[PDB]
């Protein structure tokens, strides 16, 4: 997809993530588990809901064919009537099929964008307090218990709190 | 000492073909596809092997009533389409009118 | 020809043409445009 | 399942040009490379070049560079090969073949049926046909002489006699003309009863001859 | 050329046969090998690609390998339907183009010899009247598919006007050929006997006609 | 472009890259050279091929003008016929010109996206085993021979295999 | 937005940045202040200017209703005329409303893309000579005076010039 996340650097989706479209899986001394990102999920639902409504609203006034009859010496106007009615039905068939293919393309890229932005939201909070593994996961250089994990998921991660613990660990590793 | 490298990059060539977008015009691209036919041969041809009826200086009325200037068309073979000039000179030689003419011409358009 | 217009015949597989609206046969679709070109390749800069 | 369908056999004079087409039916091939590969009589496969029309590539073998033009029409799903300045060295069967992907390295997995191109300075000429006159069984036939180009069709008794019929491949003379023979094997009892007529059709000269073959 | 293959390989039904392909650094050395199978008068079929990969439709008795600037196709368990021409192929980075080997003809051994049926027709009267004479020698139902043809004027060998076709495979998997003798009506009168001699695997079939 | 790669952080294209739309250039002790990324190239070709087909398929049933004639006291219906035929020809001219400008915009950004995602595919395999130079290139902290380069190009680069060699080199550099 | 910058990792806009749509704020020993990125600003203005023109140009030939009158025994053709005129006015109303919603979506994402690409243009010049703070800001590991700041803003930042000063500072920090 355009944003490189879904079936991209994140190899596949999670059957285990049932309560959000995008979210997290963590593992620490306390255990492991899934959690939805409810904010990005809700934003995306709102966008798709509006999209569906927009598409239907804009098609709300389109052409309505009406039966009209003509006698055997009104063939020219009969033919003009047929072409006119068919002409609008072709315009509107095109408008609907095309709009649906275009918006479908945009919806699937919108999801990819949302996953990418969630990953970056975590990446830019953690900075060098964790290692990027390249597969959508981060390995922390400090212990990160459940309240700490929740601070990452809710955008309140406190980098200064853990920066010295992480520095010591980064140095241990880099010193070999 | 400088290490080994890998670089990521993309195709370029000497194309001067251009396309337009919503935000930009005359964008030079590597490859593009024209989708609009702008040429024709300037002639009237057989349509899939069947010759048209070309009325020359005769109108449909002149042909069907048999204006004697229209003797080219005394009997005409099967045609694919009919070609009529805007203002054929051989029409109703004895003046008058042809009732429901346009409706007849419409019928002829399916024969 | 397989496509005739009042100005001349068309021999083409293009999806569109701009010769004349009133055609007969197996023709491209008529539009008023003077140019329709789809991008396929990449931006090519000097 | 895509099939590649090529245009029909060509008979060309020296110095002329031939343009062969390859239509992808049952689906497009525009997202793949198609190559043209020829095979001279009794010889091996030889790459002429290829095209990958959405990608935007046309490639040519050095040995044909300048004499061959390869092209494509993405809207009719057709690829073409035009070879100019023909000589007898170009008499060959020409194949189009689609690669497994957009470029020419991958194995060619879908092939057209081939198009025979025959280059000769001979002029179109209809055959002179002679009877070949004849126990259990007998052999009688027709000699179909000095025609150009291939092919000739031979039937017996207006198509009514098909059994025991053996039409031999033509010999190509040093003159440049062909000759062939058709022989039918029949019961020798059935000889002073059933009549035997060969019908020889040579489309290129619009020749059609019947020839009665008697003992 | 560029790639070099043996012109011929043979085996019996069920034998293992191998076909080699020699190249150079600019092709096999640095690029992947494809192999094609071709039956006479029909288009080639892809058998192996990327050196050793097999299309799903190709039987597993076919395998390929590549070492150095060489490649090999192996057919385990030879079947009669494998009699065909085989070509190796690769891209060549010096020629900047695709190259092919010269082809290997695989013969499946064990098919029974069959001697040639011969028919010899003398010049027709019609043709003599047109001041030409043609002797028509029709050879059929032989195997293996290679004959040689000698023409006899009385008992002397003719050294002119003999034109003979290549052998061609019949529907019954045996071969046919034909040879033509062209003579002036005077040469046809000039002798008492003409003879077509067809030799097939040492043994010679003969027919004769008299004016 | 929207994705910042083509004529962006990667300053220009390569005339030398003839067998792909996107790809790599490497340099190591064994030598240097170009190689296509055939997977991303093929994916993009497939997408553009479909795009072209979609555009043509959706325009397959559009309006066909037909000659109709009227006498001198049918001027109103003659004018209605003219407006009707012209009206459809204007709708369809608009649909074609607009669709082409919109899709052209999307095609050029699609290429930019593909280049960006290829760069990130390499970046996220290498991690800190190489230095990002900022111009589309990576300088390895370990020796990377042709088989290693091919593992980068085919997505099988083995980070753990080289991580200690790279750590030693990163430390040599960082120690000055 | 799709690109994750505006109201994304960059929490909000600057009322103080009046002379560009995108730009920089710096702080060093010499003082602090705003500066526009005039190149990305101008490029975006040019794009939006063209967009507006494109939209209007493509709508330049659309349907013009014309009064036509009919008597009391021409109700069928009167009705055909009404449906025909209304039909085109509905097609064109749809085309205009839809085009405006679609292009508005694209314009707001275009701005987000431009901000993201500006941030990356700085990030890829600085590399490890500065720390990414996660909020759209970089903290330099070397002193960066006004001429140095201007080299960042104009794409001529000279990484090798400062790399040793930055290495010393990075090591001081990492050594604790
Ligand atoms: C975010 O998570 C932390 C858990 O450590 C909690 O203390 C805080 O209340 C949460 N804040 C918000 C804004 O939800
Ligand atoms: C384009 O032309 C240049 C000369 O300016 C040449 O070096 C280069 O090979 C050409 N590019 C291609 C792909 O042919
Ligand atoms: C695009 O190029 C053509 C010349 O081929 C020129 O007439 C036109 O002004 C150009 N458009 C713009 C806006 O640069
Ligand atoms: C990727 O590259 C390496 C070369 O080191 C090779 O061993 C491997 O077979 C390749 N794998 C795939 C899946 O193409
Ligand atoms: C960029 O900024 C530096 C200020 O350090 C200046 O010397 C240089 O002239 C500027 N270059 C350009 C291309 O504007």
């Amino acid at each position: 997809g355009l944003f490189g996340a879904i079936a991209g650097f994140i190899e596949g989706g999670w059957q285990g993530m049932v309560d959000g479209w995008y979210g997290y899986h963590h593992s620490n001394e306390q255990g492991s588990g899934y959690a939805a990102d409810k904010e990005s999920t809700q934003k995306a639902i709102d966008g798709v809901t509006n999209k569906v409504n927009s598409i239907i609203d804009k098609m709300n006034t389109q052409f309505e064919a009406v039966g009209r009859e003509f006698n055997n010496l009104e063939r020219r106007i009969e033919n003009l009537n047929k072409k006119m009615e068919d002409g609008f039905l072709d315009v509107w068939t095109y408008n609907a099929e095309l709009l649906v293919l275009m918006e479908n393309e945009r919806t699937l890229d919108f999801h990819d964008s949302n996953v990418k932005n969630l990953y970056d939201k975590v990446r830019l909070q953690l900075r060098d307090n964790a290692k990027e593994l390249g597969n959508g996961c981060f390995e922390f250089y400090h212990k990160c218990d459940n309240e700490c994990m929740e601070s990452v998921r809710n955008g309140t991660y406190d980098y200064p709190q853990y920066s010295e613990e992480a520095r010591l660990k980064r140095e241990e590793i880099s010193s070999g | 000492d400088p290490g080994d490298q890998i670089c990521i990059g993309y195709h370029a060539n000497n194309s001067t073909e251009q396309v337009d977008t919503i935000m930009e015009k005359n964008v030079t691209v590597t490859h593009a596809q024209d989708i609009l036919e702008k040429k024709h041969n300037g002639k009237l041809c057989d349509l899939d092997g069947v010759k048209p009826l070309i009325l020359r200086d005769c109108s449909v009325a002149g042909w069907l009533l048999g204006n004697p200037m229209c003797d080219e068309f005394i009997n005409v073979p099967e045609w694919s389409y009919i070609v009529e000039k805007a203002n054929p000179v051989n029409d109703l030689c004895y003046p008058g009118d042809f009732n429901d003419y346009e409706e007849l011409k419409h019928l002829l358009s399916r024969i | 020809t397989k496509c005739q217009t009042p100005m001349g015949a068309i021999n083409s597989s293009m999806p569109f043409h701009n010769i004349h609206p009133l055609t007969i046969g197996e023709c491209p679709k008529y539009v008023k445009s003077n140019r329709l070109v789809l991008a396929t390749g990449l931006r090519n800069s000097p | 399942q895509v099939q590649l369908v090529q245009s029909g056999a060509e008979v060309k004079k020296p110095g002329s040009s031939v343009k062969v087409s390859c239509k992808s039916s049952g689906g497009t091939s525009n997202n793949y490379a198609i190559s043209w590969v020829r095979q001279a009589p009794g010889q091996g496969l030889d790459w002429m070049g290829g095209i990958s029309p959405i990608f935007g590539s046309t490639a040519y073998a050095q040995k044909f560079q300048g004499r061959v033009t390869i092209s494509a029409d993405i809207f009719s799903n057709t690829a073409y090969m035009e070879l100019n300045s023909l000589t007898s060295e170009d008499t060959a069967v020409y194949f189009c073949a689609r690669h497994g992907n957009y470029y020419y390295y991958s194995g060619m997995d879908v092939w057209g049926q081939g198009t025979t191109v025959t280059v000769s300075s001979a002029s179109t000429k209809g055959p002179s046909v002679f009877p070949l006159a004849p126990g259990g069984t007998a052999a009688l036939g027709c000699l179909v002489k000095d025609y150009f180009p291939e092919p000739v069709t031979v039937s017996w008794n207006s198509g009514a006699l098909t059994s025991g019929v053996h039409t031999f491949p033509a010999v190509l003379q040093s003159s440049g003309l062909y000759s062939l023979s058709s022989v039918v094997t029949v019961p020798s009892s059935s000889l002073g009863t059933q009549t035997y007529i060969c019908n020889v059709n040579h489309k290129p000269s619009n020749t059609k001859v019947d020839k009665r073959v008697e003992p | 050329s560029a790639l070099t293959q043996p012109p011929a390989v043979s085996g019996t039904p069920g034998q293992r046969v191998t076909i080699s392909c020699s190249g150079s650094d600019s092709n096999i050395g640095r690029r992947s090998v494809n192999w094609y199978q071709q039956f006479p008068g029909t288009a080639p079929k892809l058998l192996i690609y990327s050196n050793d990969q097999r299309p799903s439709v190709v039987p597993d008795r076919f395998s390929g390998s590549k070492s150095g600037t060489s490649a090999s196709l192996a057919i385990s368990g030879l079947q009669s339907e494998d009699e065909a021409e085989y070509y190796c192929a690769a891209w060549d980075d010096s020629l900047k183009g695709a190259v092919f080997g010269g082809g290997t003809q695989l013969t499946v051994l064990g098919q029974p010899k069959a001697a040639p049926s011969v028919t010899l027709f003398p010049p027709s009267s019609e043709e003599l009247q047109a001041n030409k004479a043609t002797l028509v020698c029709l050879i059929s139902d032989f195997y293996p598919g290679a004959v040689t043809v000698a023409w006899k004027a009385d008992s002397s060998p003719v050294k002119a006007g003999v034109e003979t076709t290549t052998p061609s495979k019949q529907s019954n998997n045996k071969y046919a050929a034909s040879s033509y003798l062209s003579l002036t009506p005077e040469q046809w009168k000039s002798h008492r006997s003409y003879s077509c001699q067809v030799t097939h695997e040492g043994s010679t079939v003969e027919k004769t006609v008299a004016p």
